[PDB]
């Protein structure tokens, strides 16, 4: 029997800062126990200061990103070159995904950018288009390895102030882009150690009011 | 898992990677896959890890008793015959796929054995999920009358092909060299090409970070006198 | 249906400088239903500690079985069993049920009384030994624990620093698992003192 | 949904400093029966592209006709059909990738794995993969089926990353490809000794080599191998 | 069978068990006592597959009574619950396992403490202040979690039990025909004949 | 998942948990399970997250078109029936929905409709839906009165979700509270279950089984 | 697998390819499928490698114990022992074995034991997946009382075609010659037989 | 849903329908009215698959009300039951059939006769003195066969109906939360608010 | 079924057995499997009799309409029409067809269309269940540019062996010769070919 779906592995990570957002993903593409490519870009600049990644089945991922980029193009045509806001992009992606509710894009989608107040924004989608604005979201193979670490190190969960013994929580102080990138790199280094589908390279797209910037880092290739 | 065996001039060499996995998760990053059946008969195992270990220890145990009974040093063919008849009896339910190599008074030997109990003879062999990557290297560079140094080089290169190309394999290369008229030399972590880079951050917590409800001393000592 | 995830729960063990730590959650459930918040999964036979995750009836059965066996061991050997020896006993005992196994994920932790060397080990349900230098994880949130440990762990932590590391590893892993939590215990083990600490955590 | 009937095995390929090499054997298998021995599975499109196809041969022949039609169609009302508006490897691939993904989305796939090898207008090497699921990816070395498991490890020893491509000559690349084809002949039960090899170079253009054979084979060591364990004679 | 509840209060254990016995289409009985006295101060209620429930309960009863005669001594509730658990843990890997879940309510005369043990057919034992089997806990535990106190009197335990049964009668689809309630304390076992 | 809604003297209380799971894996603790259909109508999220989100914001669009055309607020009866008729068209295709459509109009007063993906549409006073519904029902049934104050009703809804969050493995994270009045709904905050549990345990004396 | 045994004037010759596959992967390209159960009684194995090895080892044991007590066994006796194992355990075996041997009294003899565990004495026998493609060729070209050189050519040409068409067959063509003169092993490489 | 009963007496038709609505594990409602007035002197009760029951009932109601307005005339119970049967007979060979069983109780103003029609989801229609759907008939028909008389008063019909409901409450495993009873006669449709 | 078509010096010859079975019952022992789609374009049918008859009838219709408009079609054109039907309807067909024809420009040509609906132009082709047993024989004995008498002998001997080993094949050997001289039908009976 023909199985229209596949699993291309990969892990992605979106983190919203105070006036920035990062969307990171490993560059390894796999099927089963084989490596297809050590560098296959997975996070894409879609224009209007929006970055996107649709992780999971790469054919559906590429199709969705392609159709969203196309939606941005036609949004400009139809609405006098108006900038597509991140919240508007998010709602639009829900409809793209739910349009195939009974034959879904087998992907976990994350977009990142800035909201209309200039604050960092990350949106997270399930395969059929349910979505939410989030501060922190890992997706894909090693998501279960990364999220607990982020709960602890970004949101300071289970951390209390020494001397109070559980009475006062560690205060949620804002992280800089350099601080976030450290946590992203350590998340992917740790995921590479313990997950076979994670490795080769890490590509991070950083979104600020100045635009989209890229950073690349080597990961272990075993 | 990637495991290989390579015959050379005056003996045989076996090698293996050091990654053990549960599904897509790496359970141990420095697993020991080279098992000792007897001092100069070593084997490497792929498949169900408990079965490869258990079947090796059982035959190794019986091989030792047989050696004591006969006043002779164990033979690879005895290990091979005992392994295959045990595995055949269980009809593949013991998921042990082994490459058995060694030296004995008869000479140097290299065999593969499969969970259902079939065995094969060869000058070079590979087993596990990275066996195709390894066999590609072996088929490209193997020749007759390899030296000890060439065989170690070929074996470890074949394991590396598995490490880099097979997701089921990774970390380090273990090697064991069994030469005629010599002690078998086990070379644990012969290659170490996958050391983790230093992390960006130390995650050592301040003391008192964790909330505690109760403390108590656990009595590990036995009932005391007086 | 899957026997290893009916009751839920987790165990984690770590090595430090002249010390080991072993920790577990306290939940016992019947799938979605929480049943007990006092189901401890760590036991000890002399100075050797054993954590067991998985099917709760087997956890109880194996504890009773290893108490049985270590008691006879001690009477005959005239000494307490060591972590290295006990690890082999666990492996042997599990593999004897090769084709009708206990649905468990055991974890051994302890310090060899003669060498003073810290020791930890893990097993699959069928007896395969994972003897890691750094940490061992087990249970329904083992993926989460692997992620926590891999990033939080560093070698040669002092007992009171190791406590914080293993506690934060357990707590944050458990909070990302529906079938783990409802309390937690951490054992800090040194050559001749062991401290047991119950942690405060969210009760959902 | 169907099942492949007459099938072609591995297609292997790699980039080198001035272009790309692609190779595939000339066998059309019918299950375990080695039925057809003169099947060309590398199909050139113009003088800048070679499409290598594995899997179902009836679908391959369909794709071959689509590519032939693509060349005809491109020439229509196109004075620069043999110059600036000629078909690029990237145009040919994107078209095939669209077709493959559309067909899998209708639950009626073209049962193939395809590698499009070529050189772009600006001299850039093009090498990209697409299969029956519409999955696409690029890499310095690409291989389908058994080639993915056995050829890639060997070819990656020559070009392990992007920076190795300019250091790799056409002689070294072809040597690596030819060795890989021998290794596949040793180890793939659905392979043949006869194969085709195509080189697309930005300077010397398309060189298409037919009727190549696997040579320099090692078999002599077989004479010493006796029994399966204890047999001496 | 269906609903079996247990609650351990200050000085006693209270077991409530439904009276209905349903053979698929018809309710054959509405006065069934799903309990056995194992010893003077130990009571076991049970629910599970037909036949196996009573067979298991009476088998346990016979064994505890045998022990009582041999040693002229009543086993502690803890000892009885451990014996029962082992039998079920043995049973789950048998050719045909006992499909029986039990609650063991006992008063320990040595420690002067009530004790409630919950054991399912797998041999999963837990000591609890209050327990249930099947879906009974889904409806009743939120009420017990709210109102339960370890220093409750027997009368307060019965009132909290009535609230649990009322919630069951409201939200459960099945008619379990009320419950038989029994109290286990220092004076032994007695049945509340009006509930 | 645990969602409830109940009618009382002061209108409607809507209370939900915040947890989303994929098997044993807790995907999120910050899920918004109340859908703000418009400033006067609320819907709850249970079953399929996408199905509930998508079709209840779609419902908001239909409600807006109704009041533009009819120059009058849509009734809760009409609004709930637009949704139930829609999902009934899809019956068999595999939609997963269990929701309470909550509103307060002049002609109806406070009204709650349970709407289901198999086409069920039920008007009622108390509804509770999700994996932890049975636990929340216990607290609701034993403490509910029509003459509850807005303050006590809000607490009852909060306490009932907490009961479910504690016992049900697939419920928790935080509690979202809403109070629906005739002039529109009023949000009454997000309440972390971890912090809420200990607070309620101490102040109420409940959960003696748990060591704090 | 492509295996055959052919009787001729001076005795019998066994022939076999050397390919063993696991699906489409060639697990061993230099397999020895010609196995010795007694000095001048050999067999060709097809089917499950585990089964046919297990059977052949038991037969070798039986004939070794036979020889110690009763002297050299006949080829018929060897075939009977094979058959007994294959027939009685037919539910749990996948084995197709050709038994070939040389007596001085009986000379060259060939017995084939297909899946069911029946025995068939034949002038020559072919078996294995590759044999299907050479039923026509072998039937047309076999003659009784051929010379050693003719029989070697017949087997070489036959297995050449079997290898050509069957993907499960390949590698080298191994042969074992059984005559009064003794036991002779032959091997033929791809470059030789592919050009035939 | 579950139990729907009907009985045609001398001068009226009485329909009794359970109040429970169960969503698998929990009883969501205990006051559900499983009936629709099709015309002033025609009532239809219904039971079957969730959603389809109410959808079908309201669809029929809309059609009969449309006919009533167009012709300024009330269709006879027989005519209404024939229309309903055809809709279900059409439905059973549809892509997704209505899984709905109905009882139609009407008073024919022309003939001055009560009439009870039983129609299942296949479109199987029968006129009866008393009827039921599902398992309701298994428990109640032996009582109705014994006591029923064609000249019964409405009060006697209600008493016989009470005996039927009592037998259902005794022997049925499910708690259907009592019944809503409605009477259809020459003066129209009314609900007995104490039963 | 055993079918084949062989090109030779003067054109092409199609050959076939005459057995059609329903399980082990021979429903027709004198079947004509050599069917005419045009004057000098014929085909051999294997697989579902209903499918291959339906296909052949449609092709004959297409080539008749082709001829009325564009004159005599090529053998390649006929093969293309066959392929179009077989490929586009591969999910609903079980047909293995060999197309053979004679042009004056191209002379004898053979195309085989196996199950998938692919096309393969060959010097000769074999198909049907019985063809498996003569792959070895045909490959060894086929030569290009044989005479009419040699090609008749080649086909007769080949199909003789196919019939001998395949239970699904049998009856008479039918042949159709396509040359510039015209169309000649041949038939060979069991008593003739069984003694070969
Ligand atoms: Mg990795
Ligand atoms: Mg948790
Ligand atoms: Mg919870
Ligand atoms: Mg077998
Ligand atoms: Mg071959």
């Amino acid at each position: 029997q023909f199985n229209p779906y596949g699993d291309n592995g990969g892990t992605i990570l979106g983190i919203a800062g105070e006036d920035f957002a990062v969307l990171a993903g490993d560059t390894r593409n796999i099927t089963d126990y084989s490596i297809n490519s050590r560098y296959e870009p997975k996070v894409f600049d879609c224009g209007d200061n929006i970055v996107m990644s649709a992780n999971g089945f790469a054919a559906d991922g590429d199709a969705l990103v392609k159709r969203f980029k196309n939606s941005v193009k036609w949004y400009h045509f139809d609405h006098n070159d108006k900038k597509l806001s991140i919240n508007s992009a998010a709602r639009n992606i829900q409809h793209l995904l739910y349009g195939k509710r009974f034959f879904p894009y087998y992907v976990h989608t994350i977009i990142a950018g800035l909201d209309e107040d200039g604050k960092g924004a990350v949106y997270s989608f399930d395969p059929v288009g349910s979505y939410e604005r989030e501060q922190c979201r890992a997706g894909g193979a090693a998501a279960s390895l990364i999220m607990p670490f982020l709960d602890n190190q970004v949101n300071f969960k289970n951390q209390y102030e020494p001397g109070t013994n559980g009475k006062v929580k560690k205060p949620l102080k804002y992280l800089s882009v350099e601080e976030v990138i450290k946590l992203v790199r350590d998340s992917f280094t740790s995921a590479t150690e313990r997950h076979i589908q994670v490795g080769d390279g890490l590509e991070i797209l950083i979104v600020t009011k100045d635009g989209v910037r890229k950073e690349f880092y080597e990961l272990k290739r075993d | 898992t990637t495991i290989v065996g390579v015959k050379f001039n005056n003996g045989v060499v076996i090698a293996a990677d050091t990654r053990s996995t549960q599904g897509p998760i790496v359970a141990d990053k420095n697993c020991a896959k080279l098992h000792r059946i007897s001092p100069k008969i070593w084997c490497a195992g792929a498949g169900t890890a408990a079965d490869t270990e258990a079947v090796t220890q059982l035959i190794g145990s019986n091989i030792e008793l047989h050696s004591l009974y006969t006043s002779r040093e164990p033979r690879v063919v005895s290990a091979l015959q005992m392994l295959k008849q045990h595995l055949f009896k269980y009809q593949g339910h013991i998921g042990a796929y082994l490459i058995v190599a060694g030296v004995d008074p008869t000479g140097s030997h290299l065999f593969s054995i499969h969970a259902h109990g079939s065995t094969d003879v060869g000058y070079y062999l590979s087993l596990g999920s990275g066996s195709l990557a390894a066999m590609a290297v072996l088929e490209s560079h193997w020749k007759q009358d390899l030296t000890k140094e060439e065989a170690i080089k070929l074996a470890s290169d074949a394991i590396q092909a598995g490490i880099w190309n097979d997701l089921g394999s990774g970390s380090n290369v273990d090697v064991c060299v069994m030469e005629i008229g010599k002690d078998a030399e086990y070379l644990r972590n012969y290659l170490t090409p996958n050391v983790r880079e230093e992390k960006q951050k130390s995650y050592k917590f301040p003391r008192g970070t964790t909330a505690v409800l109760k403390e108590s001393i656990v009595n590990i000592c036995d009932i005391q006198e007086e | 249906s899957d026997p290893s995830s009916i009751n839920g729960g987790i165990v984690v063990a770590m090595t430090g400088k002249d010390c080991v730590a072993i920790a577990c959650d306290l939940r016992l459930g019947s799938q979605s239903l929480g049943v007990s918040n006092k189901f401890e999964k760590i036991f000890h036979y002399g100075h050797v500690f054993l954590g067991i995750t998985g099917l709760a009836t087997d956890v109880t059965t194996l504890n009773e079985m290893f108490r049985y066996k270590t008691n006879l061991y001690k009477l005959k050997e005239e000494r307490a069993i060591e972590p290295e020896t006990f690890t082999q006993l666990v492996s042997s005992s599990l593999y004897e049920r090769r084709f009708g196994p206990y649905f468990v994920g055991p974890v051994v932790a302890g310090i060899n009384s003669k060498s003073g060397k810290p020791f930890i080990a893990g097993f699959d349900l069928i007896g395969c030994i994972d003897e890691a230098k750094d940490f061992i994880v087990s249970g329904t949130a083992s993926d989460q624990l692997f992620g926590m440990c891999e990033s939080l762990y560093e070698p040669n932590l002092e007992p009171e620093d190791l406590f914080e590391t293993i506690s934060q590893a357990l707590l944050n892993a458990a909070d990302r698992d529906a079938l783990s939590g409802w309390g937690a215990v951490v054992y800090i083990i040194k050559k001749d003192e062991v401290v047991k600490r119950y942690l405060k955590m969210r009760q959902d | 949904t169907q099942q492949p009937i007459v099938t072609g095995t591995s297609v292997i390929s790699m980039k080198y400093d001035n272009g790309v090499i692609i190779a595939a054997d000339n066998l059309g298998s019918y299950g375990s029966l080695l039925r057809f021995n003169g099947v060309e599975r590398l199909i050139p499109v113009g003088d800048n592209t070679v499409v290598g196809i594995s899997g179902d041969i009836s679908d391959m022949q369909h794709i071959e006709r689509l590519l032939k039609d693509l060349v005809t169609e491109n020439a229509y009302d196109n004075p620069l059909a043999d110059a600036e508006e000629a078909l690029e490897p990237s145009y040919i691939f994107e078209y095939l990738a669209t077709v493959m993904y559309q067909r899998r989305s209708k639950m009626n796939p073209l049962w193939n794995a395809i590698i499009v090898a070529g050189v772009q207008s600006n001299g850039d090497q093009f090498l990209r993969y697409v299969n029956l699921l519409g999955v696409t990816y690029s890499s310095p070395t690409l291989a389908t089926g058994f080639g993915a498991h056995m050829a890639n490890p060997l070819l990656r020893k020559v070009v392990d990353r992007e920076s190795d491509i300019p250091k790799t000559t056409v002689q070294v690349a072809e040597e690596a490809i030819v060795n890989a084809m021998r290794v596949l002949y040793y180890r793939d039960a659905r392979s043949s000794r006869n194969f085709s090899l195509a080189i697309i170079d930005k300077n010397t253009g398309l060189t298409f080599k037919k009727n190549l054979q696997v040579e320099n084979m090692k078999w002599d060591f077989a004479k010493d191998i006796k029994g399966y364990g204890t047999q001496k004679i | 069978m269906d609903i079996i509840l247990g609650i351990r209060v200050q000085d006693s254990v209270i077991l409530a068990s439904s009276k209905a016995v349903t053979r698929g289409i018809s309710v054959l009985k509405d006065s069934d006592d799903k309990t056995r006295q194992l010893s003077p101060h130990t009571l076991m209620s049970f629910a599970g597959e037909a036949g196996d429930t009573v067979q298991f309960a009476e088998y346990i009863q016979a064994n505890i009574q045998l022990y009582s005669i041999r040693e002229d001594y009543e086993l502690s509730p803890q000892a009885v619950s451990s014996f029962v658990r082992q039998e079920l843990a043995k049973s789950i890997r048998s050719r045909r396992p006992y499909q029986v879940n039990v609650l063991i309510g006992g008063y320990d005369k040595k420690k002067n403490k009530p004790e409630l043990y919950q054991i399912d057919y797998l041999g999963t034992k837990v000591e609890l202040p209050y327990g249930a089997h099947g879906y009974s806990g889904f409806y009743t535990f939120s009420l017990l979690d709210h109102h339960y106190r370890p220093d409750m009197t027997t009368e307060e335990g019965l009132d909290l039990l009535k609230l649990c049964v009322q919630e069951l009668e409201k939200r459960m689809p099945m008619d379990f025909k009320g419950v038989i309630v029994k109290i286990v304390d220092k004076d032994g076992i007695r049945q509340v004949d009006d509930f | 998942s645990t969602t409830l809604a109940f009618r009382f003297q002061g209108g409607i209380i809507v209370a939900v948990d915040s947890r989303a799971t994929a098997g044993n894996w807790v995907a999120s603790q910050t899920v918004k399970k109340v859908i703000e259909i418009n400033p006067f109508l609320l819907g709850t999220m249970a079953g399929g997250a996408a199905d509930c989100q998508f079709w209840e914001t779609w419902l908001g669009s239909q409600c807006r078109l109704h009041e533009l055309r009819e120059k009058e607020r849509i009734s809760v009866a009409a609004a709930s029936k637009i949704l139930s008729n829609l999902v009934y068209q899809y019956k068999g295709a595999g939609l997963s929905m269990g929701t309470m459509i909550c509103g307060y109009t002049r002609k109806e007063g406070p009204t709650i409709y349970y709407v289901d993906s198999d086409g069920t549409r039920l008007k009622g006073d108390i509804f509770c839906v999700g994996s932890g519904q049975t636990f929340a029902y216990g607290v609701l049934d034993s403490n509910y009165k029509w003459d509850l104050s807005v303050e006590d009703a809000l607490y009852l809804g909060k306490r009932s979700i907490l009961a479910a969050a504690h016992r049900d493995a697939y419920s928790g994270g935080s509690v979202n509270l809403y109070h629906v009045t005739e002039d529109g709904w009023i949000y009454h905050g997000n309440h972390d279950v971890g912090e809420l549990f200990w607070k309620v345990k101490e102040e109420e004396g409940s959960f003696n089984n748990v060591i704090g | 697998t492509s295996i055959m045994a052919v009787t001729f004037k001076d005795g019998v010759i066994l022939g076999a390819d050397s390919r063993t596959t696991t699906g489409a992967y060639i697990a061993n390209r230099v397999t020895d499928k010609l196995t010795r159960v007694h000095d001048k009684i050999w067999c060709c194995r097809s089917g499950s490698a585990a089964d046919t090895q297990a059977i052949a080892d038991i037969v070798q044991y039986h004939l070794e114990l036979y020889t110690s007590q009763y002297g050299t066994p006949s080829t018929e006796t060897a075939a009977s022992v094979f058959k007994e194992l294959c027939y009685e355990n037919k539910d749990n075996l996948t084995a197709g074995i050709i038994v070939a041997g040389y007596d001085d009294k009986n000379k060259g003899e060939v017995y084939t034991i297909p899946l069911g565990g029946s025995v068939h004495k034949l002038p020559y026998a072919i078996a294995g997946s590759g044999s299907t493609f050479i039923y026509g060729y072998c039937d047309k070209n076999f003659r009784e009382n051929m010379s050693k050189e003719e029989t070697v050519d017949f087997i070489k040409h036959s297995l050449s075609q079997a290898i050509k068409w069957d993907g499960s067959s390949g590698g080298v063509i191994r042969m074992v010659v059984l005559t009064a003169a003794g036991v002779e092993r032959l091997i033929f490489y791809p470059d030789e037989y592919e050009q035939l």
